[PDB]
RNA sequence: UUGGCGGAAAGGCCUUGGGUGCUUGCUGGCGAAUUGCAAUGUCAUUUUGCGUGGGGAUAAAUCAUUUGUAUACGACUUAGA
RNA sequence: GCCCUGAAAAUGGAUGGCGCUCAAGCGUGUUACCUAUACUCUACCGUCAGGGUUUGAUGCCCUGACGAGUAGGCAGGCGUGGAGGUCAGUGACGAAGCCUAGACCGUAAGGUCGGGUCGAACGGCCUCUAGUGCAGAUCUUGGUGGUAGUAGCAAAUA
RNA sequence: AGAACUGGCGAUGCGGGAUGAACCGAACGUAGAGUUAAGGUGCCGGAAUACACGCUCAUCAGACACCACAAAAGGUGUUAG
RNA sequence: GGAAUACUGCCAGCUGGGACUGAGGACUGCGACGUAAGUCAAGGAUGCUGGCAUAAUGGUUAUAUGCCGCCCGUCUUGAAA
RNA sequence: GAAAUUGUUGAAAGGGAAGGGCAUUUGAUCAGACA
């Protein structure tokens, strides 16, 4: 119900997992680019831990798509729902984390009526 | 090829005999060398004790026994020289190795298969006539080895009770080929011929 | 009969390697009875089948295939580089593979 | 060097029976019980 | 709202593709593949058989026959590729072989019309076959590398 | 640097193949007969085979027309250089220096 | 099953007698399809467990006590229906 | 020319290692081959540029070239406390926070979601403002390990 | 220790020199296929235990720029002058 | 005296096998084959068939295996020191 | 009611540390898609 896309290509599936947030606790995964004058993973010595950098950047044709081929977009209710209802093809809606299981269900259903897709159509479900 | 190869150890030389059979290990192939105790290395006798005299003195300092184990065993020389050859620390080193068998002699099994040879090892193909070599046990006794003249009187006892068999081996080969020149001018026969065979 | 076998045997060598660097993307089988560049020609696009068994079933088999091609020859001596879908796991170096003998030009 | 059997007599002291035991007084001192069965015939297990 | 929303939204209309040009010429067969040949099926249910080859087909496949009486191989489709082409030939000149096509296997146990088509076309091979003598036993039996085949050197 | 003296051979297969053209700068691959006319039509050299012949004859544009072909990206020999070790002579074995009429089957093996 | 040989890690070789399965050495009578044009298309051997029942067998060591030929402790060596 | 002699040092040891002797040594010739983040071709990313084009015109479209970087400069961005405006935004039918080798977007800073715990507030956008982002400073305060059931708990007669 | 020109290292990874700031090669967006450089192709190790004419036998042989040394002087060893 | 062949080069000569890639997405350009109407490999892959429709592809993750990877920050010509 | 750090349950791996990069096998576990 998607678009027609390319392939969609990654370049890098791993997470840039900033050097040493597995030695020391106090290290946050968070990336972080190191600026020592010693650091081999500044310098780039074989063996090291890969870099972020502009080259992996994906694809235009491809970018911002889930795996789905929608740009996802997020609604906190109806009328949020509602401007997707042109483009249907294009962009799903993801239900925000803090909206009330009761109204759910309500954009769930406008959802459905519109051809809508919801990505988290699930979450806070009584089952 | 084989699921085993059984190699012949008499007069070939270590170092290629060796790297022939590292590779055959790190290939997958199963090698096990016997009369070990009859290879060859180039070189006159003297050098080559001089040569195991130097290995000799080398060990670690403070404990001499985590140092350089030194094998005075005809068959160990040998792995030794194999070893050296093979990424031993590596895991994919540890499966070749394990591949492999040497012995000195010929012992059970082995001695009721055949065993092949390696051309490219083979000292009489290898070295130019009139340079000198020496033979292993002969090196490995004067380093300590014990056990020379108990190869040598169970080889002694083997080669007889081989000769045995390959005496009545010969006398039935024989009778096959008795048969097999009745067969010859029939009509298979020449039908036979005249594909190859 | 006794013999069933409609591929020639061959065993996975290395991966595509410099001294120091190899390359998973892409290995180095050696064929049975073939010792040319000139005799390996035959082979290339010829396909592969490395054969692993498992513990777990699960198209209904415990036994599971990886599936490659010979891309080229490899130097003097007649081995061969092939490439495959998923690359093999280098617990394979000296494994047994199938090349088998199709696509056929014969 | 190695050795490929023993043979032991029929009877066996109740000296060395005590040297194949940690605890005498427990055991029901079965050692060389069976092994003196290789007699009951004209031993040729024994001879062999 | 929780997300602001897009001053621009794609197109969803779907444009037509660009008018390519690829023709659908015929496939040449290569030299070996002569209907009469003698086959050996490389893969498939019938891997390892010696198989007759009869029309090459619309959809590039190759009619082959076993024949069925002989090796148990019915009137099948096969791969070019998937198939060595012996030497040794059988004269074809007295099969029909025309009645078959694509349709004539359409997927949509056994119908009655191709029993009688095999029985058929295996009457007219199975008397070329007779010509020659060990070549009815010789396709029954089934082909397989033995230690020491090297297929870059083989004859067939 | 290797040079020499290029044979019609492979000044053709140069500039059919690899030749290009400066226009406005930007490289553009040449294809098309009437890419040449455009720019060098001032000359004359309205062909492609117009170019060669400026190139090969070294007519009195050559300047222009040869300034007018970007210059050449190469391979590597295809059937690799010969020789072990490249910057000596020539003469000495090496690759460099003037190989004369030789500098054809490198370009083409480059080719 | 008859008899023999093999200790280098023998554990394997060789032989006699009958029973019994196959034999493509040769000649007949059937079967093979639809696994859909390929998909390793599953045929190997490893250890383990649980039941049925067929032979076979019905012990020790430890703690504790104890000796001092032993001992920092563990360990060692002895003793006790 | 190669080889021998001239040629003595302290842990045990290094043509890198094994080893090699019509070499796996030395001199020289010819091929073939192996493989760098280099060279060629194509895809994608970014940057610069030259065009085209009145409905995101800060836009769209075409085309070519380029891409190393400490000290450092510039740029476009990510995140935090508070303020002006907006969405008549989320919420006791569960806000915020915490937990989660569960799911998604980005090169990334980060963002989103589900499940758990939870209780009372909180977020998007366009702007404003600063006590705005930590791994270190023998950094400050607090909190906790390994050492470790360890050193030890033997002067003063019992 | 100190000057001249240039190229570098510092600030820079990558392939080769086992190893190594400066040598050789070649400089770096993410990938694919090809081909190469410097260096290599018994085995460790991807690649000819390739072909070819010779030299060399060392009771301390020899084995590849920068590079991890050797000299004067001798040999009826052998080689070609 | 007449050839052959090697060797070097040329062909806008014909052809088999293998690998990677299929960006773009109405039309528009340069051409090509045709007496013609048409056709084409001419400004970027389409035609035919099969399997599966699920953890099978893939993501993530632990692990094993091949190869590689020295502690960061700092001052310094030079820091794993 | 976060982290250091700790008990028990579950899983996994471990021949002189541990940790990392590329890649696949295997175990586990999951999204999507299709209809
Ligand atoms: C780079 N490593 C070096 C190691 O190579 C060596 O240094 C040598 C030293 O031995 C040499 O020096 C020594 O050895 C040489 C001979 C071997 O060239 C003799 O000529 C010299 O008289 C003697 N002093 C000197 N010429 C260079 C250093 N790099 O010893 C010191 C060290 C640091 O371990
Ligand atoms: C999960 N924790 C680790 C676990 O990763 C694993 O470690 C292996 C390790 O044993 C491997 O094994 C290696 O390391 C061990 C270790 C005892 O030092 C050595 O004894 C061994 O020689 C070496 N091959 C090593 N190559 C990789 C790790 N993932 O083994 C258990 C552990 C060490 O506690
Ligand atoms: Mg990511
Ligand atoms: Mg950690
Ligand atoms: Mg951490
Ligand atoms: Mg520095
Ligand atoms: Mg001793
Ligand atoms: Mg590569
Ligand atoms: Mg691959
Ligand atoms: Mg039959
Ligand atoms: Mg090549
Ligand atoms: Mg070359
Ligand atoms: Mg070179
Ligand atoms: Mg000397
Ligand atoms: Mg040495
Ligand atoms: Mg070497
Ligand atoms: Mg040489
Ligand atoms: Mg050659
Ligand atoms: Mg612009
Ligand atoms: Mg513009
Ligand atoms: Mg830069
Ligand atoms: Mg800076
Ligand atoms: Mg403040
Ligand atoms: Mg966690
Ligand atoms: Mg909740
Ligand atoms: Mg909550
Ligand atoms: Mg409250
Ligand atoms: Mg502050
Ligand atoms: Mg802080
Ligand atoms: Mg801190
Ligand atoms: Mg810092
Ligand atoms: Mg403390
Ligand atoms: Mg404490
Ligand atoms: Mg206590
Ligand atoms: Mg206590
Ligand atoms: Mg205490
Ligand atoms: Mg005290
Ligand atoms: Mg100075
Ligand atoms: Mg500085
Ligand atoms: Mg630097
Ligand atoms: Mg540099
Ligand atoms: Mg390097
Ligand atoms: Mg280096
Ligand atoms: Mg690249
Ligand atoms: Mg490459
Ligand atoms: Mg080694
Ligand atoms: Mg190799
Ligand atoms: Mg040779
Ligand atoms: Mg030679
Ligand atoms: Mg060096
Ligand atoms: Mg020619
Ligand atoms: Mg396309
Ligand atoms: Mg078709
Ligand atoms: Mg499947
Ligand atoms: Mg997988
Ligand atoms: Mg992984
Ligand atoms: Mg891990
Ligand atoms: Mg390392
Ligand atoms: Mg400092
Ligand atoms: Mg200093
Ligand atoms: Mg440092
Ligand atoms: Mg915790
Ligand atoms: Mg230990
Ligand atoms: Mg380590
Ligand atoms: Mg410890
Ligand atoms: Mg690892």
């Amino acid at each position: 119900a998607s678009l027609p896309h390319p392939k969609i290509v990654k370049k890098h599936t791993k997470k840039f997992k900033r050097h040493h947030s597995d030695r020391y606790h106090r290290v946050a995964e968070n990336w972080r680019k190191q600026k020592g004058i010693d650091s081999v993973v500044r310098r780039r010595f074989r063996g090291n831990i890969s870099q972020p950098k502009i080259g992996y950047g994906s694809n235009k044709k491809t970018k911002f798509l889930s795996p789905s081929g929608h740009k996802t977009f997020l609604v906190a209710n109806v009328k949020d729902l509602e401007t997707l209802t042109m483009h249907t093809k294009t962009y799903a809606a993801e239900i925000a984390h803090n909206i009330s299981a009761k109204n759910r269900v309500v954009i769930l259903a406008r959802a459905k009526a519109l051809g809508i897709k919801v990505t988290n159509p699930k979450g806070r479900l009584a089952l | 090829v084989e699921p085993v190869v059984v190699i012949d150890g008499k007069g070939h030389l270590v170092g290629r005999l060796a790297s022939v059979v590292a590779k055959q290990l790190l290939n997958g192939q199963k090698i096990v060398v016997v009369r070990a105790e009859e290879l060859n290395i180039s070189g006159e006798f003297f050098r080559n004790k001089l040569k195991y005299h130097d290995f000799l003195r080398k060990a670690t300092a403070f404990n001499k026994t985590r140092g350089p184990f030194h094998f005075r065993a005809p068959s160990r020389i040998f792995y030794k020289a194999l070893r050296g050859m093979v990424s031993h620390k590596t895991a994919r080193g540890k499966a070749a190795l394990e591949r492999l068998k040497v012995f000195e002699g010929i012992p059970p099994p082995y001695d009721k298969k055949k065993r092949v040879v390696v051309p490219q090892a083979l000292r009489v193909l290898r070295l130019k006539p009139g340079r000198k070599y020496t033979t292993l046990g002969k090196l490995s006794t004067s380093v300590g080895w014990k056990y020379e003249d108990v190869v040598a009187k169970l080889e002694a006892k083997r080669k007889v009770s081989s000769a045995e068999y390959y005496a009545k081996k010969r006398a039935f080969t024989k009778k096959v080929a008795s048969a097999n020149a009745t067969a010859a001018e029939s009509d298979v026969a020449k039908q036979l011929a005249a594909l190859g065979y | 009969a006794e013999s069933h076998r409609l591929y020639v045997k061959g065993k996975h060598l290395s991966y595509q390697r410099s001294k120091r660097v190899n390359n998973p993307n892409v290995s180095l089988i050696k064929i049975e009875g073939v010792a040319t560049p000139q005799d390996a020609q035959f082979y290339l696009g010829k396909r592969i089948a490395y054969v692993y068994r498992a513990s777990k079933e699960v198209r209904g088999s415990k036994i599971r295939v990886m599936w490659g091609k010979v891309t080229r020859t490899h130097g003097n001596s007649g081995v061969v580089r092939a490439t495959f879908r998923n690359n093999l796991p280098a617990k394979t170096f000296g494994a047994s593979v199938r090349i088998f003998l199709y696509p056929s030009n014969i | 060097l190695r050795s490929l059997t023993t043979v032991w007599a029929e009877h066996l002291s109740d000296e060395v029976k005590r040297r194949f035991y940690k605890n005498w007084y427990k055991s029901k001192k079965k050692a060389f019980t069976k092994y003196s069965a290789k007699y009951a015939q004209d031993g040729a297990g024994i001879e062999r | 709202s929780a997300q602001k929303a897009p001053k621009w939204y794609p197109s969803e209309d779907v444009a037509a593709l660009k008018k390519t040009r690829k023709a659908a010429r015929p496939q040449k067969l290569r030299a070996s593949l002569v209907p009469g040949t003698v086959l050996i099926l490389l893969a498939g249910r019938f891997r390892g058989k010696r198989v007759v080859y009869l029309k090459h087909l619309e959809d590039n496949t190759l009619l082959i026959s076993g024949p069925f009486k002989v090796n148990g191989v019915p009137l099948r489709r096969v791969n070019a590729r998937y198939v060595i082409a012996t030497s040794t030939k059988v004269s074809v000149e007295g099969v029909n072989v025309e009645k078959f096509n694509v349709e004539y296997f359409a997927k949509e146990e056994i119908k009655a019309e191709r029993v009688e088509d095999q029985k058929v076309v295996d009457k007219a091979l199975i008397a070329e076959i007779k010509k020659t003598p060990l070549l009815k036993q010789y396709l029954s039996a089934s082909f397989s590398l033995k230690n020491g085949d090297k297929p870059h050197m083989l004859k067939f | 640097v290797a040079y020499g003296y290029p044979s019609y051979s492979t000044i053709r297969q140069l500039v059919y193949k690899r030749g290009f053209g400066k226009i406005n700068k930007q490289r553009v691959p040449l294809s098309d007969n009437a890419i040449i006319e455009a720019n060098l039509g001032k000359y004359g050299i309205l062909s492609i085979d117009d170019l060669i012949h400026e190139i090969i004859t070294v007519g009195p544009h050559f300047k222009q027309a040869n300034n007018f072909l970007w210059p050449f990206k190469l391979s590597n020999p295809s059937g690799g250089w010969g020789v072990p070790r490249k910057f000596k002579h020539f003469i000495q074995g090496g690759s460099f220096g003037n190989r004369e009429e030789f500098i054809n089957k490198l370009v083409k093996s480059m080719n």
